[PDB]
């Protein structure tokens, strides 16, 4: 830890050889690299040591450093601006070496369904972190209470997005020959993380606006 | 580098400087009894100074508990003591809480703490799901395909029963003690729905799925292996009674292999209580099963002709049984379930 | 207590001399060996630990005149 503290370009082979010779793991030393390196926001530099690494050591450094981003995702959110972002380097640099993981162990069945939904957990996390800035604990995730507040609550965010949009008023001058990023785009860039087809949206706008009294407007849905 | 027996030093001068507030906080209550009228005044104002004295030395002695727990459970990773290593990692836990939850100390200094201390639980938590592995082994054939009879043919499991004591220079703890190092931390719930997903994927949905499939469990005293072979049968579908007969087959060596070990928490807590082991593991797989078990066994056992329909009554007898085995086992919590209603 | 920092940090080798009536040596001596324990100064103790040293200093001061000039033996 203190030659890794030095930032001496072969610090990390001076360390390497110290649990060399005393007879330690590498898995400890490129693991500590990895994390020095992710608390520094550099997983670029995490990303290309995995590559230099024989996949044999990358198996274990990799399950321990996504043990050891879980575990210190799962104490108290920070609510100041350094730790948010911390949480989502944390998030982007696990997903993309967790895919790399699950190319490692394609014949590992074992470890294969495993990494798959370990995989498919962290993308989860970190498509709900960088689409909306919720950060919580492992059990907050996990507990479909929230995901379903968070669907229902972007239905009517959609609700409102396009009855605007139908003209109460006269309309104002935006949107003149340059025409904005349409409001359905964005909460499918939202529900791409909540798997929500158009199919399934089209359904529920149809019971809410029913719920609303209006005929018209679920009527021509359905038979659409 | 230079500061092993300081660390004794640091603890022999917190006690005796612990010894010291508490022998002068003595006097001071000795005093102030004495003098109500004229001495409380200046009594009170010094001993406000001696308590705050007081909390900044047990916030060192949390300090000290935090470093001692960690010592000790670096040294019990050298030895294979998981289970007291894990407990010393809880009180260091518990001892941050309180360290976190009151605003003294510089903020970086608490930064390191819960860095080392997260770092020396991926630790220990990594041994563990290296050691779970070689207990546990799931044999595979070299495909992921699981529809062609071949793939149930080339599929074991292996327990690896410590009936005898370990002679081998690289010992492995029993399972108990595994058990309870994933209960202390709170991992266990991962840990078993990781392997009752696998179990259900490839051992338990088979058997609903082909008539022909047989469940034999090899009882070697080291290793317990279950394999399955095949006996060819004229159903085109399996009927329930053996399915029910050979998923308890599966389900009774389960229970008794490798359930049948009491659970402890954690040491210095007695608010939690331990769960049975098969409660957790069914609740995780019987959701999962009974619909298995009613869209592929129960559905194509209805008869199509009036008159074989008192020949039905054994399969709701048949049922019964195997609704009220999982309850003896306590691989359920009720007494009616959707798969005998 | 510098000496103490000085020894515990392993920054010096002090030189010494052959007799080492001083505690002091040997807590050097016990430095060479790894790390010692916290030395304790209290009372007359850091007097006494001085005044060890200047006993052999007078000691080897007189024993170079005595044996230098062929006035007297050992």
């Amino acid at each position: 830890r203190y030659i890794l503290k030095q930032d001496v370009p072969s610090s990390l082979e001076d360390a390497l050889k110290v649990a060399q010779a005393f007879m330690l793991s590498d898995d400890e030393i490129y693991s500590l690299r990895i994390i020095d390196l992710i608390d520094r926001e550099q997983g670029e530099d995490c990303l290309l040591l995995l590559k230099s690494l024989p996949p044999a050591e990358a198996e274990k450094t990799a399950e321990r450093v996504i043990i050891w981003a879980r575990l210190a995702l799962q104490e108290e959110p920070d609510h100041s601006k350094e730790g948010k972002a911390w949480r989502m380097s944390v998030a982007k640099t696990s997903v993309d070496i967790l895919k790399i993981l699950c190319d490692i162990q394609k014949d590992n069945l074992q470890k294969k369904d495993e990494c798959e939904e370990m995989l498919k957990l962290f993308k989860e996390v970190a498509s709900l972190q960088e689409n909306f800035e919720v950060f919580l604990s492992f059990e907050d995730y996990s507990n479909s209470s929230l995901v379903a507040d968070l669907r229902e609550q972007h239905i009517k965010a959609h609700e409102v997005a396009q009855a605007k949009h139908k003209p109460g008023s006269t309309p104002e001058p935006i949107a003149a020959e340059v025409r904005s990023p349409s409001m359905e785009s964005k909460l499918h860039r939202q529900a791409l993380a909540l798997q929500m087809s158009k199919q399934e949206l089209e359904a529920e706008l149809t019971l809410r606006a029913l719920k609303d009294g209006n005929i018209k407007t679920a009527l021509k849905k359905c038979s659409d | 580098l230079p500061s092993m027996q300081s660390a004794q030093g640091l603890i022999t001068q917190v006690d005796k400087l612990s010894e010291d507030i508490d022998l002068l906080k003595s006097r001071i209550e000795s005093e102030v009894r004495r003098d109500l009228h004229v001495s409380t005044g200046e009594f009170t104002d010094l001993k406000q100074q001696l308590e705050r004295d007081s909390v900044v030395l047990s916030l060192l002695k949390q300090l000290q508990e935090f470093s001692t727990a960690i010592e000790e459970y670096n040294c019990a990773l050298t030895e294979k003591k998981y289970v007291t290593g894990a407990q010393r990692l809880e009180e260091a836990q518990k001892c941050l809480k309180l360290l976190k939850s009151r605003k003294c100390f510089d903020l970086k200094i608490l930064k390191s703490l819960s860095m080392e201390l997260t770092i020396q639980k991926q630790n220990i938590l990594y041994h563990l799901g290296e050691e779970w592995q070689k207990l546990i082994v799931w044999k595979f054939p070299p495909s992921k395909d699981t529809s062609s009879l071949e793939s149930y043919l080339q599929t074991e499991l292996h327990l690896y029963t410590e009936q005898s004591h370990k002679e081998e220079k690289t010992p492995m703890p029993p399972i108990s003690s595994v058990l309870l190092a994933f209960s202390v931390l709170g991992e266990l719930h991962s840990k078993l729905k990781s392997f009752g997903q696998m179990l259900l994927k490839y051992i338990l949905r088979p058997l609903a799925s082909c008539p022909s499939l047989h469940a034999v469990i090899e009882s070697q005293p080291n290793i317990v292996i279950i394999r399955f072979e095949s006996i060819m049968t004229n159903l085109e579908y399996p009927s329930p009674s053996e399915v029910f007969t050979k998923i308890r087959l599966v389900l009774e060596v389960l229970q008794k292999q490798l359930l049948d070990l009491p659970l402890d928490t954690d040491l210095e807590n007695e608010k939690t209580s331990t769960v049975p082991l098969a409660e957790m593991l069914g609740d995780m797989i019987w959701e999962d099963l009974s619909e298995c078990l009613i869209k592929n066994c129960l559905v194509y056992s209805i008869p199509t002709n009036s008159s074989k329909l008192q020949q039905y009554e054994e399969i709701i007898q048949s049922t019964e049984e195997f609704e009220n085995a999982l309850k003896e086992m306590r691989f359920l919590k009720g007494d009616t379930t959707d798969l005998l209603k | 207590t510098l000496i103490i920092q000085s020894l515990q940090r392993g920054d010096i080798q002090p030189w010494l001399h052959s007799g080492s009536n001083s505690l002091l040596s040997k807590l050097i001596h016990q430095s060479y060996h790894g790390t010692m324990d916290t030395v304790s100064l209290s009372g007359t103790i850091p007097v006494q630990m001085l005044l060890e040293i200047g006993l052999d200093k007078l000691k080897k001061d007189y024993i170079s005149f005595f044996i230098g000039q062929e006035l007297a033996s050992l």
